[PDB]
DNA sequence: CATCAAGCCTTCCTTCAGGTGTTGCTCCAGAAAGGGTGT
DNA sequence: ACACCCTTTCATTATTAT
């Protein structure tokens, strides 16, 4: 239907790439081996075809949140938001392999090879949740395609197309950000600090003598793991434009309109990852719904049909549909 | 052979979600409610044909102009 | 006739391929065994001979779109937005047998040989869609060829050709994207979390519980039931980039022309090759030369305009019974 | 609840930020080498997205602390000053293993790959301090997101959604200042200095004559010269501190520890005060709550918190820090 | 109202922390043959 | 009454490179 919404993280973000990624402590991504290294989690970048001086297209990084993240993040707001209050308000409930199926798509591992119903298929993509996310332990293909979420920026620029030429980032994106995670009881330092501690002075100093022997074991490594863990993790820097292509094909109006409810409920979500850290913290300042500008700060404030369609079909949710998604047919 | 023989993968599916959408609509008239993909019109088949990059030479007696024009369409 | 579709990835391409792939925590793509490998599904490579930096040709891996999926997409938007609308327009149904024929070029509806007349061949090989691809029981060979989606890079060069130096990408077009299934029972986290499930905490404990005897079972078995926890790969082709595509009509008439181009007009809101979950394949088109001449415009294609007559006349002329003749008899 | 802490720094923030980062005798940083080049620790800076011509935007660097610092600031301030003497007055007693997984997140560096049956995850998370601050051995997610103290500043316009459209300092917020250690047994003077170590005079002589030696050619002197980087004082900051789906009795038990936030130094610098601050303002989900004895209003949050420190007791800390 | 000094020195970093767990795929790519039943 | 459809049903090996 072709949604494009664009936020603003006001707080970094954080998808961990996975990876074994090491740093200096001046800041050199992946030193040679020799030097001092620390541990790095960088975030998760894409490679993207850009224009770099002129027809000099190149596969340049671009640092970004991956579409299944961003997918599991509209999933769980819609259900959190719209799909779980619409369900307990009335005595609605789901079995903890339709819990299972509605969150991570299927029920378990091991799916049936044996295909569902026709009439089945059809109302599952008629529902206003499952043919969205069409899982299940008989895939369903669910009609919502979500994009990876795209820094507004010169190396996206191929792929943003046109309209997007202000407000428009260039150059570095990221940053490196260190954490010290430093022992506790080495901020001990009175007897009055001391006195929630079973034995007082004396298990502090148990384990002073266990950390120096750890110390010694370590060195004698060199030339169990205790709580000191000083590392690096890079993310994105704040402030950035993104954007968040949104998409559904051929969908019903209550299935646009369930998304419309999570895009208006996306306050107060997490983009991936860092939780202690705020990270994912965001602000969308726009929604275009197939080309025109539907967000205002209070809200959507446009596309009303889509909205009384939901409306009306989590009037009429229910658990039937969940569980015969759920059910396997070998189970 | 200027190339490592290789081996092409293709597949041969109907598309179920679609069938499904044309069945609810009726411009599909299946009375059946349940595809198959071991056989039947909704069969996803798997094969694997192989490929090779080469030079291809043909020895012959003909007529080279004749030749040329067919070979050149 | 040749069309030349250059196309425009926005986002990455995913035309998945067989064969057990692994890869490590790091980007180690199949990784001697004795250490901890992953499954990867890479995008869909080919072998092709290129001839860059030398004059000889060496084989190096061209990461592209099967001309079978791209035939298939075809075929699909041309259903979906030509031929379905207006056969509904009309009011006309299809068999089984008349749609595994039209949507999948299968011989389900007579299985066994059907004999097709020489002048039945010429007249269903004039049709606009018949004639494209054939396929059924008489298995038709049709007007149509389409090419595989070709990246405009240097491995790419033997199959361009000249006129692509420009906007030639070079090295790695792929990428290792991770994805995990997390298991949403082990992100319960309060009673108002729970108590939409059945049971509530006493099932999700028994889920909990049930986890660990499948950790604990599966540790001892390394030293079947499988869980919703998983985390795997994928190789993507990079979005941003630039692909050409060849479509070949072999003598066609004017209205098979307009079909193809009716497709290219309504492909925009089609994908390449699947990924659909993750939004994988959509593009915009950024040129479509017809016989060299460049017709794309940025508003669907402008000119060609006996193209689009020709098509206009056939599917206001299109029924079902030729697709019912072309299937059963 | 989303929580606005507006704070002002009273003395420079210093938190320092990893690098091998130089000053010479003028404030060029990082210079080339062959100059005078005395070691800098800077602060810590965030790049973050601001136009920099108005119609641009592009990273600009802003000295912020981080929200690990924050976080566990607030989480030493409010288990410091609450929950252990809620602990010794009614006699709990954590084990070390249960101390350290109250202020860092576990007791070991290893957390066991094991998932955690969900009554222990809902009595975790409906506690207060666990709530809040998750980890352990089975690494539990807590309820309280803490965001990086920003100085309310026009490169972070893109930061501050709304509120400060007039209160934004504009301009460079931080000040390299010097630092140097003299050895002191070269500023005696008096043979009635020399009268409390032992050996005397000439002992302190010996000493002298190693630093001619360390004038002549590991061993390092105690005659120092430094410099750090800090952020000027009397900037005003911003402090987000967030809550995913609360019970009521972490509200106030984040409310307590805002309340008594004003004996303690924001992490860094300690022996020059760095870290003095005082708060001008707390918003609880957009309404100013605080006054100048501190927080007034919330009344439901302080209440359900005091209940909580009643039946505060060291077994659930025990079961949450006790590994799988 | 003009020079006349119009710096000298020496400091010019110190210590650890320098990850940990887990994921480590799932399934299907048959087609009679014997029963139904629906036009 | 025959084409369309829904269930059994039966066949045998075997290692793996990148």
């Amino acid at each position: 239907m072709q949604i494009e919404v664009t936020v603003r993280n006001i707080t970094p973000i954080f998808s961990a790439a996975p990876g074994s990624n090491y740093i200096t402590i001046d800041g050199t991504i992946n030193p040679p081996p020799g030097v001092s290294r620390f541990p790095l989690v960088r975030t998760r970048m894409m490679y993207v075809a850009a224009d770099v001086g002129d027809g000099v297209i190149k596969s340049v990084p671009l640092q970004i949140v991956p579409g299944n993240t961003m997918r599991s993040l509209l999933r769980r707001t819609m259900l959190k938001h719209v799909i779980e209050p619409a369900l307990v308000e009335k005595g609605n409930k789901l079995s903890i392999g339709a819990y299972a199926t509605a969150y991570s798509g299927n029920a378990t591992g091991n799916p049936d090879g044996v295909p569902s119903s026709f009439d089945e298929i059809a109302t599952m993509r008629a529902h206003p949740f499952i043919g969205l996310f069409g899982g299940g332990p008989r895939m369903l293909e669910g009609r919502l395609m979500v994009d990876s979420l795209y820094p507004i920026h010169t190396n996206a620029e191929r792929i943003l197309g046109a309209g997007y030429e202000n407000e428009m980032m260039s150059g570095p994106i990221t940053q490196v950000v260190w954490a010290r995670r430093m022992d506790p009881i080495l901020n001990l330092g009175s007897s009055e600090d001391v006195e929630v501690i079973n034995g007082g002075a004396v298990a502090a100093n148990g384990w002073i003598q266990d950390l120096l022997a750890n110390s010694k074991a370590a060195a004698s490594k060199k030339k169990g793991r205790g709580l000191k863990a000083f590392n690096a993790h890079e993310v994105v820097i704040p402030g950035l434009k993104w954007v968040w292509r949104i998409s559904l094909d051929r969908p019903t109006d209550a299935q646009v309109g369930l998304v419309l409810l999570a895009l208006n409920k996306m306050t107060n979500e997490r983009i991936a990852g860092g939780h202690s850290k705020d990270y994912g913290r965001f602000v969308i300042d726009g929604v275009s719904l197939n080309g025109e500008q539907v967000w205002s700060q209070s809200g959507i404030t446009g596309g009303e049909q889509y909205f009384d369609a939901v409306a009306e079909a989590i009037d009429g949710l229910s658990s039937k549909e969940f569980e015969q998604f759920a059910q396997s047919a070998k189970e | 052979r200027q190339l490592p023989n290789q081996m092409w993968m293709q597949t041969g599916r109907l598309s179920i979600v679609e069938a499904a959408r044309h069945r609810q609509s009726g411009y599909l008239q299946l009375r059946a409610g349940k595809p198959n993909p071991a056989g039947g019109p909704f069969k996803t088949s798997i094969y694997h044909r192989p490929i090779v990059q080469a030079e291809l030479t043909a020895f012959c007696v003909g007529d080279q102009q004749g030749i040329e024009a067919l070979l050149s369409e």
